[PDB]
């Protein structure tokens, strides 16, 4: 049961460092991809937004589990920086057409019966 | 008066539109091969004043016809905006209606006017090659029953 | 007098043509609108490559071979000449080294242009 | 068994050959091309002039639905609900209701034609031959509201072209 | 004029405190990452993006986890680059 198999790293130690240089590469396309996609968000954002995705997800501890975001994430580096994905397909990222969703319990209470 | 003569350039434009629209059919699905068989000589657009014609900066209407998901989309979009006014498009076959057979799956944004606005929605999965055929005449009387010159002439 | 005077009335034919076809349609132009189509979808940025040498290299191999042309021009008074037999070998020779141009061309795969 | 499609043999007689350069040098199987479409010119077209001339369809075609009703008019429909069990997109949407009566009908039978795809499956459901298709299919719009064909309309078209379906089935019913 | 090492430190600490959340008041010669600035070991990967840029250079990650201090940035790049002063 508990020994399995390494589909890419043994430890969670070479987990992190196929996190780094994925992280590295994920940090150093935001100037150009923002450049040739002609958005309108800065670079900026997209640097801090990079975190927030490396952030939800950052509380695995399965070492195949963390790695297989790790080829997750590292099948739209390129799926953009080949101009493969759209406009549409990175302002997705980018929630910004929905209003925000309520937090406090009285915002969920008037809104309607559903938590 | 003015009216009167507004009236009669109005037409004079309006004859043409109804006649000489180029339609580009952006070919989806099985509804696609049925406006290639209303190319048929069977019934044959071109003896009422149509032409299919790509680069769809030079098309008039544009038909979608058959499924649209959400990878097709955006691109899809793309064209009806660079695509010059006066600008038209026909909803073909059921699956571009509302979904159709399809509405239910997680690849398809039922109906195509979610993305454009559908000017005429033809029924059919497929619509017979004459009820396209119907479509289109539809769209000239629809296109003859407009007041651009006259709104003007108020506006 | 007529010449240019014919010359003229097509060019105010042609631009009053178009001016007619500009100012009266009404434009009304987006940015979406003006917007290049490639085939429906994105274009990442180009037209400003150079095109390996094929093109290149018909276009001077078409230059040299309109020079040779040029230079046979006058040959139907050419043959008006009083010496026919100076002119019959002369105007032979300028066909035979334009076959002989396209002839090493041919052989050294030259019209096969690269790929 | 089989049969080759591209074994040739050109024969190297200087006859034969001669006609490979006459057919490389005098464009002869171009020039078959011309002739082929001149001949097709000298003929007639097939354009039938719509909407003056239609199609030719037959007995079995599937269009535009429309409920129906009896000889003494009642709807033939008793919401025995097996049509919208067997719609493969589940257009057909109906809820059964108690009628004063007690010939409980429905007061509701919505077919959203931007959904429906015209297999005929709710005919052949259908134990009372309540919901059939009819020949229509000028049935375009404009806005797309108008498809969601409810009681109310599959009644009214049941009415309209209950002169044509009538027959339909009268020629028809012995082949189902 | 080569990169001196008091150059190599001056610049180490010049963008580490031109990145958002390095305080120049706690920035100093021992400014731990984790433990005196404050960061994690995934912020550690901003201020690599943020040397490189100085000197025109790359460095792997076989050595990204032990510059944990400016002067283990600053000795790594004087060896390596194999400039003093
Ligand atoms: C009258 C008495 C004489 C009659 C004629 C006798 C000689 C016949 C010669 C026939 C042609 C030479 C032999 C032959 O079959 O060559 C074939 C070959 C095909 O070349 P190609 O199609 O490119 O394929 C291979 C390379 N990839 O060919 C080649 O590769 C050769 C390419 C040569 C290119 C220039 C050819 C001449 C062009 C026109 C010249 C002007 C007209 C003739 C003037 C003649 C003056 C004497
Ligand atoms: C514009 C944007 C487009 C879209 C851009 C999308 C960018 C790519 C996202 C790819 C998915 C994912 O977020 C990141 C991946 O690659 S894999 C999973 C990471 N999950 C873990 O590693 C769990 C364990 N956690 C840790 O190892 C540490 O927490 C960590 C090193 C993460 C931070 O260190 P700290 O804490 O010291
Ligand atoms: S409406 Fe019917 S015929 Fe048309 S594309 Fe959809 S499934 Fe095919
Ligand atoms: S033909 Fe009848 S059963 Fe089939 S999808 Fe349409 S309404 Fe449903
Ligand atoms: S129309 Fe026919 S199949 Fe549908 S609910 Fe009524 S009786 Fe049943």
């Amino acid at each position: 049961g508990t020994s399995v198999k390494p589909i890419f790293s043994r430890d969670m130690n070479e987990a992190k460092r196929r996190v780094r240089e994925l992280y590295r590469a994920w940090y150093r396309e935001v100037p150009n991809t923002v450049h040739l996609f002609q958005l309108d968000i800065s670079v900026k954002q997209g640097r801090d937004k990079v975190r927030e995705m490396f952030m939800k997800n950052a509380h695995v501890t399965d070492p195949r589990v963390v790695d297989l975001l790790v080829i997750k994430g590292k099948m739209e580096l390129e799926e953009t920086i080949n101009v493969w994905k759209q406009r549409t397909h990175i302002m997705r990222f980018f929630h910004e057409t929905e209003a925000p969703r309520p937090t406090d319990f009285l915002s969920k209470f008037y809104v309607g019966h559903d938590p | 008066r003015g009216e009167y003569v507004v009236a009669k350039l109005d037409d004079l434009v309006n004859w043409a539109r109804r006649s000489s629209l180029w339609p580009m059919t952006f070919g989806l699905a099985c509804c696609a091969v049925e406006m290639m068989h209303m190319a048929a000589p069977r019934y044959d657009m071109d003896r009422f004043g149509v032409v299919f014609r790509a680069s769809p900066r030079q098309s008039d209407v544009m038909i979608v016809a058959g499924t649209l998901t959400n990878k097709m989309a955006p691109a899809l979009r793309k064209v009806y905006d660079q695509m010059p006014e006066p600008r038209y498009v026909v909803s073909m076959g059921s699956c571009a209606n509302g979904g159709g057979y399809y509405h239910y799956s997680y690849s398809v944004v039922r109906g195509c006017d979610r993305i454009v606005p559908v000017d005429i929605y033809v029924p059919g999965c497929p619509p017979t090659a004459e009820a396209l055929l119907y479509g289109i005449l539809q769209l000239q009387r629809k296109i003859k029953r407009e007041k651009r010159l006259r709104i003007w002439y108020r506006r | 007098m007529n010449i240019m005077l014919t010359l003229l009335t097509n060019v105010t034919l042609a631009s009053l043509l178009v001016l007619i076809a500009f100012w009266l349609p009404q434009l009304n132009a987006y940015s979406e609108k003006t917007s290049p189509y490639e085939c429906g979808f994105d274009p990442m940025g180009s037209a400003r490559l150079p095109f390996s040498m094929k093109f290149f290299l018909v276009a001077i191999t078409f230059l040299l071979f309109d020079l040779e042309i040029a230079l046979l021009l006058p040959l139907p008074w050419a043959s008006q000449t009083n010496n026919l037999k100076t002119m019959l070998t002369m105007a032979l020779f300028l066909l035979i080294l334009l076959a002989a141009s396209l002839a090493y061309e041919w052989t050294q795969k030259g019209l096969e242009w690269a790929e | 068994t089989y049969k080759f499609v591209n074994m040739r043999e050109p024969s190297m007689d200087m006859k034969s050959v001669t006609d490979r350069a006459a057919q490389t040098l005098l464009w002869t199987e171009l020039v078959r091309g011309l002739g082929m479409t001149l001949s097709y010119l000298f003929r007639e077209p097939a354009t039938i002039n719509y909407p003056f001339e239609k199609g030719p369809l037959s007995p079995r075609f599937r269009g535009e639905h429309a409920l129906r009703r009896y000889p003494s008019g009642e709807e033939r429909c008793i919401a025995c609900k097996l049509c919208e069990a067997v719609c493969p997109a589940q257009a057909i949407t109906i809820e059964a209701e108690p009628r004063a009566d007690g010939s409980r009908r429905t007061t509701r039978y919505d077919i959203d034609m931007t959904k429906c795809i015209y297999c005929g499956f709710c005919q052949e459901a259908c134990p009372v031959d309540a919901i059939v298709e009819g020949p229509n299919f000028e049935f375009s719009t404009e806005t797309h509201e108008e498809l969601l064909y409810n009681k109310e309309k599959l009644l009214n078209n049941g009415d309209k072209w209950e002169a044509e379906i009538a027959a339909n089935i009268q020629a028809d019913y012995l082949y189902r | 004029p080569p990169l001196t090492l008091e150059a190599i430190k001056d610049r180490v600490l010049y963008v580490l405190k031109l990145y958002d959340k390095i305080d120049p008041e706690k920035l100093s010669v021992n400014s731990h990452f984790m433990k005196d600035l404050g960061l994690d070991s995934l912020d550690q990967v901003e201020i690599i993006m943020a040397m490189e840029d100085e000197f025109g250079f790359e460095i792997p990650d076989i050595d990204a986890e032990k510059l944990m201090c400016p002067q283990e940035i600053v000795d790594y790049i004087a060896d390596k680059k194999d400039v003093y002063e």
